[PDB]
RNA sequence: GCGUGUGGC
DNA sequence: TATCCGCTCACAATGCCACACGCGCTGCTCGGCCGTTATTCGCAGCCC
């Protein structure tokens, strides 16, 4: 069910939703949005699990 | 065309904004994609005073713009450094340059 | 189990690292166009701020 | 003028 | 195209009383003023 709900099946177009979930819009082609997504948990310097 | 798009920064560091885009920008080389930031953003006007003709040479509603094409990464660079305040313009996030009649109308503004 | 203690360090530390991030952002900045033999190590950090 | 902290009915 | 159904936002959180402290510096940016209006002293009505 999560799957059947999920508009994009594809890797670029979830980057982007994904991208205008969390910024207020603005979506970029494939610049900010995969660099945002792994910024935001995948990075240390803005993610630190102790 | 190396239009003239118009943004707004943080007010009164204006020109700090302008000297951080400009190290930006000649930091990443990328002279071929941009252009200046509005230094004839100095009106030479001042308040005389005697014996001390100490004369800043600011006067100007501020709204530091530079010339650039329009470019989504381009537009991340000039929105990832700070006194991105207002990148304003009439869209979503990708907006359009003004005629060349106000680019006349702002050289008369720097002949004076 | 579930629910963390933080003392005086911790808390400490956690405002020296909130200071120091605005630190970097301020000698990231300076060092940006800072080139050789220029000057010592002593005025690209701000004492006072933090 | 407010905010914050603390205490009490 | 109508009928509810689901997502989103405004709004509330006693009442009081007592004590204490706390409210940053520097680089752009904008407006704009006469020695005839405002300061100060000489003179006289009125109450003590």
């Amino acid at each position: 069910e999560t799957l059947r709900v999920d508009p994009t099946n594809d890797r670029l177009s979830a980057l982007v939703e994904i991208y205008r979930m969390m910024r207020p819009g603005e979506p970029p082609t494939r610049e900010a949005a995969e660099s945002l997504f792994e910024n935001l948990f995948f990075s240390e310097d803005r993610y630190d699990l102790s | 065309k190396k239009r003239w798009y118009v943004v707004q920064a943080f007010s009164g560091f204006e020109g700090r904004v302008a000297t951080s885009l400009r190290e930006h920008i000649k930091l990443h080389n990328m002279e071929d994609l941009f252009g200046e930031v509005m230094v004839p953003t100095e009106e030479v006007v001042e308040i005389r005073g005697g014996q001390r003709r100490k004369s800043e040479r600011k006067f100007f509603p501020g709204y530091v713009l530079v010339q650039m094409v329009m470019n989504d990464a381009s537009w991340h660079l000039v929105r990832s450094v700070p006194r991105v305040m207002g990148f304003i313009g009439g869209t979503s996030d990708r907006p359009a340059p003004i005629s060349d009649k106000e680019v006349d109308a702002i050289m008369n503004r720097l002949q004076q | 189990g579930n629910r963390r203690i933080r003392s005086v360090g911790e808390m400490a530390e956690n405002q020296f690292r909130v200071g120091l991030v605005r630190v970097e952002r301020a000698v990231k900045e300076r060092l940006s166009l800072g080139d050789l033999d220029t000057l010592m190590p002593q005025d690209m950090i701000n004492a006072k701020p933090i």
